[PDB]
């Protein structure tokens, strides 16, 4: 019933602006109020101020009375923020939630990161974690992908389109020396499936439209 | 603004077993508190709020008590979805704020690591670079030392780490070391190991590949 | 401006009795009580639950306004918490009162020469009254084991007793007109709510 989609991320460069948008379902979006919440990592959440789409009305804090202005269509039910004069230290996970007025959220967005950075979309490059070969007593065996060098974040890993989900693990990405990101992602199979099964990993990374599906399988 | 603090920052326990966590408020703000759970890249998730009401969905072992500076959250026996991060945020006009959180692990059977470790692919040997892979699978408690050995030499300055959340079923972590070199510096070299040591294995152990499939 | 109509509530000409106390739900208004809260006219003005500043600052579904008339010695009852004759058996106040009492001083108006016998009161009651409880039924009180049949006896009483409110009876006897304001928070829109913090 009650959805609140929000954008896709987002990469800026410093001093531009951006418009961030919820789009609401399941409820009255004209007797509520649409609350905007800002998270850093590694921090708690910051409220940052609510529009009340019936009459247009909007509050703020004061830090965020210039940087953001609030905005509700009532014709596509869209909730906005917008977002000026943009700096590093805007940069953050932005949540739209539901606000019934008491200043309590029980609906969430599901986020929209906003990158701030003079640097540029750069593409992943997929490499292979090839299955090793041992005696695999107790049949479990591992293999996985390198994604290496994008900017900026995120990319989605899939195995088999979807089709593996059991024992794979995705690792958070770390942030290189050089400015760009890396990550993998690794599954456990049974070793006696390895000449059998073949297995993919499907790596998108959205704001350079890369599809990657790299397939492993052991060398030599 | 009203500023608030929870305490702990931080705790582990059992599945079970029963917890509470506190919030502290600068102002009195009566009844109106609400508790929030969160877990990595997704949203806060309302628990409670003024003070005691459950929100819809949210099982019968959470409980909200307190009043006016002092707040407690409670989970009468933990669960393993239960880990995350809890915040506290008084809900008495403006503006709303929140607390610093509550991290909680899930305690749990001391369990050994799955060491795999992982060459350069050709295909990033003609790139220039070469990464090698050490994979540690499934373990509890999340601390764990990898060292990467080259012929039996220490290596620093070279690897970077990443950990998985708390698994929802499992309550276990996986951690992934990985080593970046130059391709003229891995030829120099001929062994590469890595050397996991955690509370689970009563003796460093290692991993490790001669280049070339050698 | 959609100011909530509170005006009606305590500027009415005439007010309840405490037994038939009266009750006016109020919602999609904008409600500034901080003008009413620094009052000298409001001889009592006790909030509950809530900050006297914090009043504008807060959003309800639905406040509800109860007015009656009680002698001035009577509105410490009014208070969550309370016992007695009034909270026992005319109007009670839940434990968890969140909401706003008011009361003033009303002998100019609900005074006359024999003194006023309209205003009534719950002198007996076989039980307690719940929170926001309302019984108006005159029947006749058996407080001993005969049956009354309806008949006004020596163990058997009419339920509802007369203030004098002579105009001359003294503060404490004096008539006082109390306006209560519960706030409903409830899971749904807010409704009710302060002054734009714009100003
Ligand atoms: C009851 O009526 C009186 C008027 O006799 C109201 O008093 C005035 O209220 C306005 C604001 O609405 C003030 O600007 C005036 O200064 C008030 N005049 C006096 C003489 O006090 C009063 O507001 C009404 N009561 C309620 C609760 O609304």
């Amino acid at each position: 019933q009650v959805q609140l989609q929000q954008s896709g991320p987002e990469l800026v460069k410093p001093g531009a602006s951006v418009k961030i948008s919820c789009k609401a379902s399941g409820y009255v979006f004209s007797t509520s109020w649409m609350s905007w919440v800002k998270q850093r990592p590694g921090e708690g959440p910051e409220w940052i101020g609510r529009i009340y789409p019936r009459d247009g009305h909007s509050s703020s804090t004061g830090k965020f009375k210039d940087k953001a202005t609030l905005t509700a269509d009532k014709s596509s039910n869209t909730a906005y923020i917008h977002l000026s004069s943009l700096t590093s230290e805007d940069s953050a996970v932005y949540f739209c939630a539901r606000d019934y007025g008491y200043y309590y959220f029980d609906y969430w967005g599901q986020g929209t990161t906003l990158t701030v950075s003079s640097a540029s979309t750069k593409g992943p490059s997929v490499f292979p974690l090839a299955p090793s070969s041992k005696s695999t007593s107790g049949g479990t065996a591992a293999l996985g992908c390198l994604v290496k060098d994008y900017f900026p974040e995120p990319v989605t890993v899939s195995w088999n389109s979807g089709a593996l989900t059991s024992g794979v693990h995705t690792f958070p990405a770390v942030l290189q020396s050089s400015g760009l990101y890396s990550l993998s992602s690794v599954v456990t199979v049974p070793s006696s499936s390895l000449g059998t099964q073949t297995y993919i990993c499907n790596v998108n990374h959205k704001p350079s439209n890369t599809k990657v599906d790299k397939r492993v399988e052991p060398k030599s | 603004d009203i500023q608030m603090t929870q305490s702990p920052a931080s705790l582990s326990a059992s599945v079970g077993e029963a917890v509470t966590i506190t919030c502290r408020l600068s102002e009195n703000v009566y009844s109106f508190l609400a508790w929030y759970q969160q877990k990595q890249g997704k949203s806060p998730q309302l628990l409670v709020y003024r003070a005691k009401t459950l929100a819809e969905g949210v099982p019968s072992r959470f409980s909200g008590s307190g009043s006016g500076t002092q707040f407690s959250l409670k989970i009468n026996s933990l669960q393993p979805e239960d880990f995350g991060t809890y915040y506290c945020q008084h809900h008495y006009g403006t503006p709303p704020t929140f607390g610093g959180g509550t991290k909680l692990e899930i305690k749990r059977t001391v369990a050994a690591p799955s060491v795999f470790i992982f060459p350069p692919s050709d295909e990033q040997l003609k790139s220039g670079t070469a990464s090698v892979v050490c994979l540690l699978n499934n373990f509890y408690p999340r601390e764990a030392k990898v060292q990467w050995k080259v012929d039996n030499a220490l290596q620093s300055g070279n690897s970077q780490e990443s950990v998985t959340e708390q698994d929802s079923k499992d309550s276990t972590y996986s951690l992934s070391s990985t080593l970046t070199l130059s391709k003229a510096d891995y030829e120099k070299h001929k062994v590469y190991a890595c050397e996991v040591t955690h509370q689970g294995l009563s003796s460093p152990v290692t991993k490790s590949f001669n280049r070339g499939e050698c | 401006t959609n100011l909530c109509p509170f005006g009606e509530v305590f500027n009415a000409t005439r007010f309840a009795s405490v037994y038939a106390w009266n009750r006016k739900r109020i919602s999609n208004c904008v409600a500034d009580y901080s003008v009413l809260y620094n009052s000298a006219s409001f001889s009592t003005f006790k909030c509950y639950g809530v900050s006297p500043t914090k009043l504008n600052d807060l959003c309800f579904t639905n406040v509800y306004a109860d007015s009656f008339v009680i002698r001035g010695d009577e509105v410490r009852q009014i208070a969550p918490g309370q016992t007695g004759k009034i909270a026992d058996y005319n109007y009670k106040l839940p434990d968890d009162f969140t909401g706003c009492v008011i009361a003033w001083n009303s002998n100019n108006l609900d005074s006359k020469v024999g003194g006023n016998y309209n205003y009534l009161y719950r002198l007996f009651r076989k039980s307690n009254l719940k929170p926001f409880e309302r019984d108006i039924s005159t029947e006749i009180y058996q407080a001993g084991s005969t049956p009354c049949n309806g008949v006004e006896g020596f163990n058997c009483y009419f339920p509802l007793q007369s203030y004098g409110f002579q105009p001359t009876n003294g503060v404490g006897y004096q008539p006082y007109r109390v306006v209560v304001l519960s706030f409903e928070l409830l899971h749904a829109p807010a409704t009710v709510c302060g002054p734009k913090k714009s100003t």
